[PDB]
Parts: structure tokens; C-alpha cells; sequence
């Protein structure tokens, strides 16, 4: 397994409608848990178990601290805009945050991005960061002159972000570890016949479907679609098998330790 | 870098104080703090840019407002005695992220809320002549000034030898001792110079001990009889 | 949430280390600042890794497990005597102050002579001039001694350790001898 | 400056029943700038109770979106997902196939 905790930031020279000039929102497991905007100025939980584990004092100073770094990184898009000669609407993104994989190795990542390239990524382990444009390399030399901050990075990165996941993964256990098993069923698209075998319904989206020909052949000559989500907080997959009018198809779906094996007229 | 105004201020129970801070360092957050003695140093209100403002761990009795980037007033709107302490503030620059951001502090704010006014008293400088016993002893004459019976604390002794203020020999004591442990103590505090006696020798050597003291301002009620507003104490003295 | 001594005590020319134990939530940093009587703090060091960091005449030293760090203060002199402030950054960036400890460093003296002079008016105070181990003391009745100071002729080599005690009339004298009792 | 073309998915969120009540979803991926527009249509008419999802990140720089409506399905009407983007010149509308 793994688990992750991830914030991006975003900045837009043009805050038009549906899109503010700033966006803040963090991830668990590619779960939203933590939202902000200008429009709000108000940080807010994403999930129902952030809200009730979270006292209102983690609501208060994250806000101040957001609305602080909402006008740095707005200023941050101005200077380099500066630098490039831009004018109009441009994208000024930001990914930082940790992964507690299995057997215990963390990581972690830092990294910037302009106009949705990659646009500065700094390394924890040599506390440096990498530049991809000239532009960049200016940032660089400014950003690794301030010792006091890169290696208050690497403590984050390694120590900080490591403490809120495993908190933030004991909150919402509940929900982060549910088990919902799919409604599997399988149809038939004849050809102007390719059968389908599609689930639904199921919250760990790890689900496995392999479509056995005759009682013991995988079928190889597939298509698949990948996990969709569906809105209920559920997922759903589906997979096709082209057959031909031979004188005995069956899919095979397996999810969180319940295995189901259909028919396939 | 960054100034407070005032430097010092003596307010009545019950009055509006306003302390207000500048800085030059173009910084995003400035804050206030309150030093006392058991505690640390403890914030009251900061603020990370224009217009906004934060509460601190005491925002009790204290308002502050960040008019421009560069100003960021804490107003006191019923002045109380359990506000009276040294207040510092402090900047930050919020580039630097947030954790490692080093605060820049300016000078103290010396706060002393009082009952009544009447108990603010001038200091009277003493300057007392060295002893024939320490020139032909140490051949150094170490001169002594007495500043006795001032309230509040707000007061800076400085020595002006011939115009110019020495610091070479100077000691003077860092705590004024309390005349008499009784709240509103009315302390007293002393200094040393500590010159050659050759330096004694020479009738023409001017000596002088001046004393600075932040009382009452102009705009204040002293109906009573004395004024003791800001004002300078000296005693002179001359060799031989 | 964050514990700290108050007095430190060490000879002119040597060292001091003045410690630092913090029991926040989190950790962010570990800032050292200086403030020195009427003057206002001074930054000094920041460390966030565990490790010295070599400043030249100062050193910092990390221990994130056992929650400590100190400042080793070299090569002392008298205007470092002041009082140094550790605060600790939370888990939610809230700086956590300690009480700050009173470094007092000790005038070494190549000539200790005890001697206790009178200065006339132009009242009569009593010095007590040229005495590090002589600890005064403020003695007796209701009327006034004050403690030692250092002045630092800066003409010479001279820095002599001074003290003065005067009293409203009473008819005391300078050769009475004191709770300190140097002799 | 750089432009990616968004990854249009219609489908429901249960499986279809024509005449069966249901939610029709449109699955918009891999888009940026993260400005865009969506509408969902019905036989060509624009159905006014089209729901989005707050915009999310991806690991990859781009932006996806989960825009549904409710509705019932039938063995006549059509539905389609039409979406705006500046990484195209023209809207491209991707229709719902249920088989
Ligand atoms: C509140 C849970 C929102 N946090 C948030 C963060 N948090 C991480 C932040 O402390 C570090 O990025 C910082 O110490 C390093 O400079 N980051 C973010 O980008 N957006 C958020 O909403």
C-alpha cells in the first residue's frame, strides 16, 4: 500500500468566474480534505471527518497563515511574469507534501510550475533546487540564500508531514478504510457480439476483472476502462471481450476479498 | 530599522494609549509584544499585511489596527495596571516562509498605568566628589551620581564630561533599586566614572551627570500645585 | 511549553552555554536571541536540523529527539553579559517564548584590592571598588546598598568592580562592616 | 502558454434502466489552464441542472472536474457533455453511449 498528503496552490493573473485568483486545497489519498480560496478567505474541511477531529483553533491559524501566503503567491506569479515579459492570464502552481509508503521509506516533494511546465523542484536530500529555465536559475540562487529555510524544508518534508498523515489518517479510518463491495453485471453490444462486464458501486478502487474463455483461458484480446469515479463517493469499471459464435465466456471480479465469477450471454 | 513611538508613556487608569510602530524593512507581518518579568516575551496582536489584523495569546483590553504596511498602532482604549509593561514590536519578512523567519525587533515601550498622577515624582541628582584616599591610593579618582526619588522607572543617567558624553568609565546600575518595597517605590539609582587622577587634577575638566526623565506630557492635568513633565536633571561638577 | 534557566554565571574570557528544552506540539525551528538590559532582542542563530552550526564566535547545537538545544558563547567579554531568548516555532507556527536566561559574566581582576572609600558631597556614599568571588550583598535597615558594576577604563587595562552604598543620615559610616564582609 | 487537451468521459452513475431514474456523469481530465466551460445537453437543448465539482488537482499540473445531472434514460433521448476549453478552438461535444 501507500499514503500520501499532498497541498497545491494555485495563482491566475485573471479571476474569472468559476476560477479564483487563489487556490489552496490538500489531498489524503487523493481525497479533498482542505479547501481555500480568495473568494472565501476561510480555510474549510473537505471531508466530514477533518471537521469533527479538527478543533476550531485549526480552522483560525491556517487561514491567517493562507491569507498570508495567498498575497506571496500572487506576488510570486507577478515577479516572474516580470521576468518573462508576460502579460494576460498565466498559471503559477505549487505541489509540496509526503508519502508514507509500506516498509516504513518515506519521501518527499517540492516543486513548482508555470503555464502547467514544471518550473522549479527542490531536493531535499541536497537541499538545493533544480531550475528548467534561466529564469528559474535567478529564482534558484535567490531561494538556496536563505540556509534558515531549505533546511526548515527538508524538516517538514521528512518529520512535519509525516505526523499530520498519520493523524490525518487515523481521523476518517472509517471512511479512508470503508469496504463497499461492486454490483457486478454483465451485457452484450452486438456488432453492427462484444460483451461487457461492468462494476459498480465499490469504494477501494482496487478492483481486479479478468474475462475467462471456454472454463481456463484468459482472454488476452480485451479493452479496458479505467476506474471512474461516480459521485457518491463510489467508483466503476468495465471491460469488453470482441467474442465470435463459438460452441463459453465468463468474467472473473475480485474486490477487497470477495471474488464473483458471471455468466456471459 | 523599525521605532517605537512613544518611548515612554505614564497613563491614568482609564485612558486611551495608542502605541504605534514604523518600519523601514518592507515586511509583511509586524507584531506586539509585552515583556514581564516572570513571563516570556508574549504577543498581543500581529498582522500579516495591510489591513488585516490577528489576536494574539492576549488580546485582552488591547486593540490593534495596520493602518498602512508600514504602521501598526496598538490601542489600548481603557487603560488598566495590569497593562503596564515594556512593549516591543517586532517584523518579519513573509517570503521567507513561515517557519524560518527571523523577527526584527524594535526598542522598548516603557507603560505605566496609574491610580492617580500625583505620585509622579522628578529624580534629584546628586554628584559626589571623589575621596583624597582613592587619588593617593589608585591614582584614579572614581566619582559617584545619586539620582534619588523619581517615579515611574523612566529615567536614563548619561555623563557629559566637557561637552561630551563619556562612556568609557561608566557603570551605572542597570535595576533601580526601590526606595522602599511598597508598589509605587519612588526608586533611586546610582552610577560611577572612574577617571585618572590627572584627569581630577585639572581644575578646567567639566564633570556632569544628567539625568533623563519621561514623566507627565504637556498634555496632561496638573492642577495640583509642581508639573513633574519630561524633563532634564544635571549636577555639575569641577576638578581640583 | 518551553523551559529555560535564568542565571548563568562564567569567568571573562571563557565560554558559556546557555541551554534550551522545549515541549511544543510540533517543530519548526529553533531561534536564539539576544537581549542585553535596556536594549531590545538581537537575532542570533537559527537551527532546525539536528547538528552544530559553527557561526564562529558562537555555536548552536540541535537535538530534535531529546527536544534540547544550546547556544556555546566563546571567546566572552563584558558586553555579552545580557539575557538570551530561545523560542520555538508549533506545529501550527506559533512562536513559543522561554523566560530567557541571565548570563552574567566575571570581571577577572589582576589586582584585588578591597578597599572601602568615602566621597564627599559638594552626604557622604561609601565605595566598595577593587574586589568576582566578593558577592555583595543589600544589608541591614531601612536606609540603601547596591550591587557590583563593572567599569572598563577604556584609556587602559582598568576595570575595576564597584559598589555603592549610601543611607539617609542614621550616622552610619563607611567602615561598618557589611553582611558581605570581604575583609 | 502550454495548452492540454481535456479527456471528455460520459457515463451514469448506476447502470442504466431506460425508465429508470438515474445520473448522468461527464468526467472532464487533464485539462489546462484550468479555465474552462461545461454544459450537458438533452436531444440538443441545454439541461439547466448541470452540477460541478469543485476543480481538483492532478500530480501531472492539470485539472479535473466531475459535472452531473440527474435524469431518466429512455430508449429515444440522446444526452452529451459539451465542453469549452482554450486549448481548443471550438467547443467539443462527446455523446453517451449506453449499449
Ligand atoms: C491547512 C491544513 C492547510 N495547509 C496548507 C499547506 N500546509 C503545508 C505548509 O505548512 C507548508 O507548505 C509550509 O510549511 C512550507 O512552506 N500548504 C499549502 O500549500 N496549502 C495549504 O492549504
Amino acid at each position: 500500500r501507500t499514503h500520501s498528503l499532498r497541498y497545491f496552490r494555485l495563482a491566475v493573473s485573471d479571476p474569472g468566474p468559476v476560477v479564483p485568483e487563489f487556490i489552496s486545497v490538500g489531498y489524503v489519498d487523493s481525497h479533498p480534505i482542505t479547501t481555500y480560496d480568495s473568494v472565501t478567505r476561510q480555510k474549510e474541511p473537505k471531508a466530514p471527518w477533518m471537521a469533527e477531529n479538527l478543533a476550531p483553533d485549526h480552522w483560525e491559524r491556517y487561514t491567517q497563515l493562507l491569507r498570508g501566503w495567498q498575497q506571496t503567491f500572487k506576488a510570486e506569479l507577478r515577479h516572474l511574469q516580470r521576468h518573462y515579459n508576460h502579460s494576460g492570464l498565466h498559471t503559477y502552481q505549487r505541489m509540496i507534501g509526503c508519502e508514507l509508503l509500506e516498509d516504513g521509506s518515506t519521501t518527499g516533494f517540492l516543486q513548482y510550475a508555470y503555464d502547467g511546465q514544471d518550473f522549479i523542484i527542490f531536493n531535499k536530500d541536497t537541499l538545493s533546487w533544480l531550475a528548467m529555465d534561466y529564469v528559474a536559475h535567478i529564482t534558484k540562487q535567490a531561494w538556496e540564500a536563505n540556509l534558515h529555510e531549505l533546511q526548515y524544508q527538508k524538516n517538514w518534508l521528512e518529520e512535519e508531514c509525516i505526523a499530520w498523515l498519520k493523524r490525518f489518517l487515523e481521523y476518517g479510518r472509517d471512511t479512508l478504510e470503508r469496504t463497499e463491495h461492486p454490483v457486478v453485471r454483465t451485457t452484450r453490444k452486438e456488432t453492427f457480439t462484444t460483451f461487457f462486464c461492468r462494476a459498480h458501486g465499490f469504494y477501494p478502487p482496487e478492483i481486479s476483472m479478468t474475462w475467462m474463455k471456454n472454463g481456463e483461458e484468459i482472454a488476452q484480446e480485451v479493452d479496458y476502462g479505467g476506474v471512474l469515479p461516480s459521485g457518491d463517493g463510489t467508483y466503476q469499471t468495465w471491460l469488453s471481450v470482441n467474442l465470435d459464435p463459438q460452441s463459453v465466456y465468463s468474467c472473473h471480479v475480485e474486490h477487497s476479498g470477495r471474488q464473483m465469477v458471471l455468466e456471459a450471454p | 530599522a523599525v521605532t517605537q513611538s512613544p518611548r515612554n508613556k505614564v497613563a491614568v487608569t482609564g485612558g486611551k494609549v495608542t502605541l504605534s510602530c514604523n518600519q523601514t524593512n518592507n515586511h509583511n507581518n509586524m507584531y506586539w509584544y509585552r515583556q514581564d518579568t516572570g513571563h516570556g516575551l508574549r504577543l498581543i496582536h500581529y498582522s500579516y499585511g495591510a489591513g488585516s489584523t490577528e489576536k494574539g495569546d492576549i488580546p485582552d483590553g488591547y486593540k490593534a489596527s495596520r493602518p498602512s504596511q508600514e504602521n501598526f498602532s496598538l490601542i489600548l482604549e481603557l487603560a488598566t495596571p495590569s497593562q503596564t509593561s515594556v512593549y516591543f514590536c517586532a517584523s518579519g519578512d513573509a517570503k521567507l516562509g513561515v517557519g524560518a523567519e527571523t523577527l526584527y525587533f524594535g526598542s522598548g515601550t516603557r507603560l505605566t498605568v496609574l491610580e492617580d498622577l500625583n505620585k509622579v515624582f522628578p529624580p534629584e541628582v546628586a554628584v559626589f566628589e571623589p575621596s583624597e584616599a582613592e587619588i593617593s591610593h589608585t591614582q584614579k579618582a572614581t566619582l559617584v551620581c545619586l539620582a534619588t526619588g523619581f517615579f515611574p522607572d523612566h529615567v536614563e543617567l548619561s555623563w557629559w564630561v566637557n561637552g561630551k558624553e563619556v562612556h568609557s568609565g561608566v557603570c551605572t546600575d542597570p535595576q533601580p533599586l526601590k526606595e522602599q518595597p511598597a508598589l509605587n517605590d519612588s526608586y533611586a539609582l546610582s552610577s560611577r566614572l572612574r577617571v585618572s587622577a590627572t584627569f581630577w587634577q585639572n581644575p578646567r575638566n567639566h564633570f556632569r551627570c544628567q539625568v533623563q526623565f519621561y514623566g507627565l506630557s504637556e498634555n496632561d492635568e496638573w492642577t495640583q500645585d509642581a508639573k513633574p513633565v519630561t524633563q532634564i536633571v544635571s549636577a555639575e561638577a569641577w576638578g581640583r | 511549553g518551553v523551559e529555560q534557566p535564568a542565571k548563568l554565571m562564567s569567568v571573562e574570557g571563557t565560554f558559556a552555554r546557555v541551554n534550551c528544552t522545549y515541549s511544543t506540539s510540533g517543530f519548526n525551528g529553533l531561534s536564539w536571541y539576544q537581549q542585553r538590559e535596556g536594549q531590545a532582542p538581537v537575532f542570533l542563530s537559527y537551527v532546525v536540523l539536528d547538528g552544530l552550526k559553527d557561526s564562529g564566535h558562537f555555536s548552536t547545537f540541535l537535538s530534535r529527539s531529546n527536544g534540547y538545544s544550546y547556544l556555546l558563547l566563546t571567546e566572552l567579554q563584558i558586553k555579552d553579559s545580557a539575557s538570551y531568548l530561545c523560542a520555538v516555532r508549533d506545529s501550527n507556527y506559533q512562536l513559543i517564548w522561554g523566560s530567557g536566561t541571565k548570563l552574567i559574566i566575571k570581571p577577572n581582576i589582576q589586582n584585588p584590592d578591597p578597599a572601602v572609600y568615602q566621597l564627599r558631597d559638594s552626604k557622604s556614599v561609601c565605595l566598595f571598588t577593587d574586589f568576582s568571588q566578593t558577592n555583595v550583598s543589600q544589608s541591614k535597615d531601612s536606609d540603601y546598598i547596591t550591587d557590583k558594576c563593572v567599569l572598563d577604563m577604556r584609556s587602559m587595562d582598568f576595570k575595576s568592580n564597584s559598589a555603592v552604598a549610601w543611607s539617609n543620615k542614621s550616622d552610619f559610616a563607611c567602615a561598618n562592616a557589611f553582611n558581605n564582609s570581604i575583609i | 502558454a502550454i495548452q492540454k487537451t481535456p479527456q471528455i468521459q460520459v457515463y451514469s452513475r448506476h447502470p442504466p434502466e431506460n425508465g429508470k431514474p438515474n445520473i448522468l456523469n461527464c468526467y472532464v481530465t487533464q485539462f489546462h489552464p484550468p479555465h474552462i466551460e461545461i454544459q450537458m445537453l438533452k436531444n440538443g437543448k441545454k439541461i439547466p441542472k448541470v452540477e460541478m465539482s469543485d476543480m481538483s488537482f492532478s500530480k501531472d499540473w492539470s485539472f479535473y472536474i466531475l459535472a452531473h445531472t440527474e435524469f431518466t434514460p429512455t430508449e429515444t433521448d440522446t444526452y452529451a457533455c459539451r465542453v469549452k476549453h482554450a486549448s481548443m478552438a471550438e467547443p467539443k461535444t462527446v455523446y453517451w453511449d449506453r449499449d
